[PDB]
């Protein structure tokens, strides 16, 4: 029972950290273009607002 | 009479005149042009001047050229002779087949149904197509909209639907390419030829097309939707009669907009398109619209930009629609097609009332098991379907046939799929996913749910396998 | 002259520049030529921008613009009501003319503090969920929030159709008059709410104002403006009335194109710096009358549509910033069965139980913190783990509660019929019931003390309260039904 | 008399579920 | 001396002079108009011309129409007979009294006290409420600041404070009303009139109110707070005694300015702000202050648009504070109200000279258990309870218990919570918490800590869910 | 030229994601106002109007073709973003080349599961 | 004046993101070319000429000093944001700081793994 | 910091002119001043430069962090031009360090925003590839010889995209 236990936390344990590194992965790459798209977002609102003047 | 350009960039012309100045609307007339360019008056700038928008191509054009008030909007044929023709934005043949030779024509622009001509009729249309049927189905004489990011499938699906529908149907339809594939035109065109829904020799033909694809400049792509609504008015007042309206991309006339937008120096509004998005999508969308005076059953295909559905455009476009087809790319890259998001596709007529108690409560049944499977995916993402509870397993294991059932081999794609294309009764629609629901079919494999019609085929298939 | 009158410059995009105009008056009504009228709202040196109300292709450049001398006004009053007009209160639904005998303006500050009393009289929803977790008063404002297709409009739907229970009556006091305005939809949408209103035989004493999608944006900026004027009336007179902006979302949508083209140079999200106060000072004319004034009123239930299910959004957050509360929707709740799919948690009055009978009160009155701390220990518990008697206990009695607060749509449900649903609920009757069985238990319970104890329900309803007599009545009932329903 | 065996730890895959008036393992 | 109007576009009026230029902050008063309409000088255009900001409705206004210069800023009523009344942004009576029977007036633009002005005197206000005693308290005479979303709980806050500290004070209190709902400005003087604060008969008043609500204009919710404080500083500099100074809400202020920024002609900075976003907010918080001459505990309820703390507005306003209670809709949607946010809720006197050493470690305890905890919670709802040692799972069970005994049943709030409400002594709350990190409740079910009072009420409910 | 004179030609554009920029450049610089990643409103027409003119001649106009084959960079795989999707929604199929393949020594680096050729069965010859 | 008479000096700028903020302003009035979060093209410049004026003067010029310690102010552990990259990148080192540190009982709150000194070991006595 | 670049920088700089006789070139654009003046005495003794005959093997180009936008972006060009002239002149392998290519590229954006160009995606210059590839391009093998270039970079927001 425990021998069998202790490979199928193994297999998934090892599996489960597999997946997690593909999920940073996804989450990184999230983050980033959500980062430049909010920075690209603000300064279109200044810019629009500036030459809407005058 | 006459007036002289003053300035160009791109789809916009500036245009003063001496003597009068032409409304709001109207097409002029440039003068000397090998193929003719219409301009199109959108606004009074002051001092005698126009602002306009261009039909085609503006190369060529210099400061100084003569341009004619032809005292109305743009006009195009309409009626039974427009049918097997194709045309472009301002009504030309392109067909070289000739003059279409109507006994009438109609202005592009024209005033939106009033709210005292609206039908409040709902009833089905079945469309053999298992997850539409079953959780968002079709109505006749309803707007149908089709979103989807590029590549996921909105051509493929209204083809599908050409096949399914525009003949179990015994009126007229217009097709109307608005900003896609050039090539997919003529795909169509020498289909319907093949077929026989366009008929050369006879006046037998069914169909009428409209196209202004994404070789033309902005102008064209933004007034060619326009002018197919146009021709599908026709049929609907002046022959009352059933219509089919299919619309190939509507998205492409909001970008069209931007692009002009852009050139008439408006402020831009969020994520830099026309502030007018809205009230322009609005003045077109109002006239696709069945009356009391006759149906029209409009299936638009609805682009979604970098696949984000909360893009102005698309995010306008679902309060015009009563049943709508929502496409995923994740779905798509899954393998499931069509690939319709079951808990992000709607339609009004999803209702006990009109559709049944059993459609309506194995539907809501459906989208609750999927919903219960969706709610457990962060965690299932990271330590899989084993580390779950005998119940949830359950429900994932059901969840996941659910899906698989609601994938189906389409006539148009068995290229892409090796499977013959299949058609299914609504009965039968609710039947197989009634039982599913039930359990039924715990004992068979996923797979066999997999890309088949009725649920017949699933038990064969699972039969095949061991 | 060139006071009274003036000359169109220049006209785009629903923007009229004007020569002339002197003695125009800021946001005075002028009219053009050829008949179209608009709204004078950029007074510059040497031009009036005028917002056009209509189609634009009927003005040109050299046109007469005329002083009307007047700012906007509505017809108003009681002929109104079984009619479906657009935003300046023109019939469009056939039926004729609209045979009002009074006028009121569109543009009217709300009432200030004294002319006001606290919410206190109950604006029964007949939705479970909503009267007993976040109760309305007459004169308050309550937001119904969410994506597309999550059910807000059904909320404002069935809240009409609940009406008809006092509007039958001759009591004028508990009678409620309800304003319908679309904002942006497209006609045959508004066609099938009419439809729907009308089968419900709820129309009669309802008002439509309709601006929709291929309305020009003035219209629609200014529909919410014209059917409150009309929900005035009713307020001003000693009368209740209700009314729904269905929606806002859009409405901003309008105003954000008029005035990025009248070149208002935009702030956040391209909305203009002001598009706060365009919802606040529309929001804040729905109010509670003291006696003084008449003792009317007029509730708001304006209408936002998130996007993606963020609340938490700007425009969102802007509109729960001046409602007494919000319902807010979840499509993951709809999709659950959890229908209204209102979030407990997220939702909330800010007016509470003093919108309430006293029976809805004492059945309800700890429960939505109850519903909110019991989704916050579902979540930690989760994976079968050594949870104590007490919070199983907890989880068990907020299984059976969110399944009691289900409903469907088209029923809304009196007040007493709710109190007695609720307390099988509360006093921890279905406890032992399978999750699964709770909505059939209602709906048999339900009809039951329907067919067979309608003097407990009516005296639950005319004394307002659960007397000691009816928890009595209610304990037996409740205790011997359960019996036959368990076994 | 069954009587089920596995263990007190979880994140095995279905190490229990596979093999679920005693029984040895919390 | 006069002008004529030759702009209007919303609020903001411009008008040409002339002869004698009115200077930036003086008031115009329109003539031609049923009510007063005073125009606030902004900007000299130049060409003799003048921009202004409306307090009020700008309809019916005419190109040409006259304007007279008032020769000074906006001044409003101060003294004595502002209690019990209300005024508008103007210092017109609002309450359909008549006439502020004062004979002393004041503009509401000043300078702001200089830094030898200022006072180092800081003393713990309790307030009875938990949450906010234990972690971040209250300093008399201190600038405190209740941060929040839109419906998360500001209000509710302020108006318990008003109950548990303003009804028993010995001083003068004002309230200023700042864009927020007017049925709030009307529940408030009838509950005031009823707790006897204000009195419509004799001179005992104790409160002074003033409202420009979000009914309003820009113009008035603009400068609604500065009439609000010049109130406030009349009796802080003349009267000399302790004032308790409360706003609802000082966000409105900024979000003012940025509706019209754009129409002044101002490059909008970030995130659609005015350029001037932080001196406009520096020039009128220096002025809401304690100094040398009398003391001021103000109290403002601060808003968070999109629940964004980082958005500049309140970004910009905690640094103008001694106290901060943020409050967030994370906690709020659990039920645990109030919804402060123990993590993110900071005061000057948190310091163990000040408050005493016990009070210290009882506090910082109960800010390590709740961050512990807010670490670990992501990574037991994916790996689960089980895999943590006994050590670290009696940290969850008692930081949740924690949690729950910083929720409270306010007296303001009975209409929401069901419960009755409960003031706790400082005392209790220390030991209570004290308790609960002892691990001497841990045999007690997690729910008995939930909206109570004391931590004897725990106990007791602890019995009560038993049977 | 070749495709109007009766003869079959292949262009390679490489790559539209360089062409795009330029572009954006360009238009960021007329003061256009920016949208998506400051793309102007018109980059999908800049390489939709390209694209459309690879076509295939029936025998009238002498049975000439151009073929297109042209190249997107991507950013770590992202095929979702607004140049990509853009001409997705522009050719008639994609070959996705992926970089965890490449490294894998897996060369071509082909994604065969995300790979398409909407027309190119046509075009097949029967032997393969 | 302490630094170039042989003396040593140690100023504090608290802080230098309300600093920017009052330029910004200025510069936005003065109608100048907004950029990332509405800051000048030269907003860089600004801080650099400040802090570059720190500095240790060899024995000819008396061997003074002038340290800083500039203070900047974070949002949300933004230390990516506009002001921050900047004086991140212009001084020799940085000390941050960090909320859940703070919370967790870790006072002074600096994060030692992220926190760095160009300079090190030459800073520091035998002993330590 | 602390991994060793200077020494390596000045390894490189021996090596190359030890082994193919190619001089280098240093361009600090972006340079922080203590470190400027660090850098040259760590150059004078390790003796890649000589104070006291010809045999020097770099020559340094210094754009500091204290000058005008335009200074800093424009440096890096200064540092190419006595490169070009070592390979189209004397036919040599050179050597360019750029330390370090972020700034370059900040210094552009700067220089871009102050003119009034419209900032591009990030808040980045309209011109930031013709910017970096007009400068990058003179960096090749030619018929004369060649320059090499070793490019410190530093990665935003450790944010590869
Ligand atoms: N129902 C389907 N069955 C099998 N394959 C499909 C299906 N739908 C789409 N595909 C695959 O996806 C490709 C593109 O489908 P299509 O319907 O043309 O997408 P679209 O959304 O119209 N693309 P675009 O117009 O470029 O944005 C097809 O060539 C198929 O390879
Ligand atoms: N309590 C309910 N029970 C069952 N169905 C419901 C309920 N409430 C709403 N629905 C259905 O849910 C769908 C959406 O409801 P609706 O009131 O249109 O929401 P909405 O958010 O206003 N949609 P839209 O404005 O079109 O984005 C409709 O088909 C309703 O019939
Ligand atoms: N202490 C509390 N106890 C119980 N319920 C509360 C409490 N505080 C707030 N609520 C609930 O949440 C609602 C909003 O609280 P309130 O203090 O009005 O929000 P706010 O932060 O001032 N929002 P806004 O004025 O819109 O920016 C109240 O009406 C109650 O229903
Ligand atoms: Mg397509
Ligand atoms: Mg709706
Ligand atoms: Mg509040």
């Amino acid at each position: 029972s425990t021998t069998s236990e202790q490979s199928a936390r193994m297999t998934a344990m090892d599996n489960a950290s597999k997946n997690a590194s593909e999920m940073i992965d996804k989450l990184t790459l999230t983050f980033n273009r959500t980062r430049q798209a909010v920075i690209t977002k603000e300064l279109i609102e200044i810019i629009s607002g500036a030459a809407a003047l005058d | 009479t006459t007036g002289r350009i003053v300035a160009v960039i791109g789809a916009v012309v500036d245009v003063q005149f001496d003597e009068g100045l032409p409304p709001i609307l109207n097409a002029l007339e440039v003068q000397g042009r090998e193929t003719r360019l219409v301009l199109e008056v959108a606004q009074h700038l002051g001092e005698s001047t126009v602002r306009t928008i261009a039909m085609d191509g503006t190369e060529g054009l210099v400061r100084g050229q003569k341009v004619l008030d032809s005292g109305a909007p743009i006009r195009i044929p309409v009626g039974p002779e427009t049918l097997g023709r194709i045309m472009n934005v301002i009504g030309e043949p392109i067909d070289e087949r000739g003059p279409i030779k109507t006994k009438q024509f109609a202005a592009i622009h024209a005033e939106a149904p009033e709210f005292v001509e609206m039908s409040v009729e709902q009833e089905i249309l079945v469309t053999g197509i298992k997850v539409v049927d079953l959780l968002a189905p079709y109505a006749k004489g309803g707007k149908i909209g089709l979103f989807g990011g590029a590549g996921v499938g909105k051509t493929v699906l209204i083809m599908e639907l050409i096949n399914n529908v525009a003949k179990a149907h015994g009126g007229y339809s217009v097709f109307a390419g608005v900003g896609e594939r050039t090539r997919e035109g003529n795909d169509l065109y020498h289909e319907m030829i093949e077929s026989g829904v366009i008929n050369l020799k006879d006046a037998t033909s069914k169909v009428a097309l409209v196209y202004g694809q994404m070789n033309e400049p902005p102008g064209a792509r933004a007034r060619v939707a326009l002018t197919g609504l146009t021709v599908a008015e026709y049929f609907r007042d002046q022959e009352g009669q059933d219509v089919l309206l299919f619309i190939d991309n509507i998205f492409r006339f909001t970008q069209a907009g931007s692009e002009v937008s852009a050139l008439l120096g408006r402020i831009p509004s969020a994520v830099g398109y026309q502030p007018t998005l809205a009230t322009d999508m609005g003045t077109m969308q109002e006239r696709i619209t069945t009356t009391k005076k006759g149906s029209i059953t409009s299936v638009q295909a609805i682009y979604v930009p970098a696949d984000d559905l909360t893009d102005p455009a698309p995010a306008t476009t679902f309060a015009h629609l009563d049943a709508t087809t929502v496409l995923s790319r994740a779905i798509a890259e899954l393998g499931i097609y069509p690939a319709v998001d079951p808990l992000d596709s709607t339609s009004r007529i999803m209702d006990p009332n009109i559709v049944g108690s059993e459609h309506y409560d194995v539907a809501r049944g459906v989208q609750k098991i999927l919903q219960d499977y969706k709610s457990l995916q962060d965690i299932i993402a990271i330590l899989g379907m084993d580390e779950l509870s005998e119940e949830d397993k359950l429900t994932v294991s059901r969840a996941r046939k659910i899906q698989r059932f609601l994938s189906q081999p389409f006539q148009v794609a068995e290229v892409f799929t090796g499977h013959l294309g299949k058609l299914v009764p609504l009965k039968e629609t609710i039947k197989g996913f009634q039982q599913i629901l039930a359990g039924e079919y715990d004992h068979l494999p996923e797979q066999a749910f997999y890309m088949v019609g009725p649920i017949e085929e699933a038990v064969a298939k699972a039969d095949k396998l061991a | 002259d060139l006071e009274e009158t003036g000359r169109v410059l220049s006209i785009g995009d629903g923007i009229a520049r004007v020569h002339g105009l002197r003695n125009v008056q800021a946001e005075e009504m002028v009219e053009f030529s050829s008949g179209l009228k608009g709204m004078s709202l950029n007074l510059e040196p040497d031009n009036v921008g005028v917002v056009v109300f209509g189609n634009d292709k009927l003005i040109k450049e050299g046109d007469i613009v005329k002083r009307t001398g007047a700012i906007v006004d509505v017809p108003v009053g009681e002929e109104l009501l079984g009619r479906v007009v657009d935003a300046l209160g023109n019939a469009i639904d056939g039926k004729g003319p609209i045979g009002s005998k009074a006028r009121r303006r569109v543009g009217l500050k709300a009432p200030g503090i004294i002319p006001r009393i606290s919410v206190r009289e109950p604006m029964q929803t007949g939705i479970k969920a909503v009267d007993s977790l976040v109760p309305i008063g007459r004169g308050q404002r309550e937001l119904i929030i969410g994506d597309r297709q999550t059910g807000k409009t059904s909320i404002a739907i069935d809240t009409i159709i609940n009406q008809k229970r006092f509007n039958d009556g001759t009591d004028e006091k508990k009678k409620l008059y309800c304003i319908y305005v679309a904002i942006g939809q497209k006609r045959s949408t508004v066609a099938q709410l009419v439809k729907r209103l009308t089968d419900a035989d709820a129309m009669k004493y309802t008002i439509v104002v309709s601006a929709t999608a291929s309305d020009a944006a003035p219209l629609q900026y200014l529909a919410p403006y014209s059917g409150c004027s009309m929900g005035e009336y009713f307020r001003d007179n000693g009368k209740h009335a209700l009314i729904i902006y269905d929606d806002l979302s859009k409405q901003a949508v309008a105003y954000r194109q008029m005035s990025l083209l009248l070149r208002r140079p935009p702030g956040r999200e391209a909305y203009p710096g002001d598009v706060f106060y365009l919802h606040s000072r529309l929001l804040e004319r729905a109010a509670k009358m003291n006696d003084a004034f008449g003792g009317g009123s007029l509730t708001a239930l304006p209408v936002i549509e998130t996007q993606a299910g963020d609340v938490s959004a700007y425009i969102p957050t802007n509109v729960i910033s001046i409602t007494d509360g919000q319902i807010f929707l979840e499509t993951e709740l709809f999709y659950k069965g959890i229908r209204p799919a209102i979030n407990v948690g997220l939702s909330v009055s800010r007016v509470g139980s003093a919108a309430q009978t006293r029976a809805m009160k004492q059945v309800a009155g700890t429960m939505k913190l109850e519903l909110a701390q019991y989704r916050e220990v579902a979540a930690f518990a989760q994976f079968g783990s050594d949870l104590d008697a007490a919070t199983q206990q907890l989880l068990s009695r907020g299984v059976r509660l969110t399944e009691l607060l289900k409903q469907g749509q088209y029923s809304p449900m009196a007040i007493e019929e709710q109190v007695a649903v609720i307390y099988a609920g509360v006093r921890g009757y279905l406890d032992k019931l399978e999750p699964s069985k709770i909505t059939k238990f209602e709906n048999a319970f339900l009809s039951h003390v329907i067919s067979q104890h309608q003097a407990l329900l009516g005296k639950i309803r005319t004394d307002g309260k659960i007397s000691e007599e009816s928890d009595a009545k209610l304990k037996e009932i409740v205790t011997n039904f359960l019996a036959g329903f368990e076994a | 008399l069954i009587i089920g065996v596995s263990s007190d730890r979880g994140l095995c895959g279905a190490i229990h579920s596979s093999v679920a008036i005693i029984g040895v393992g919390d």
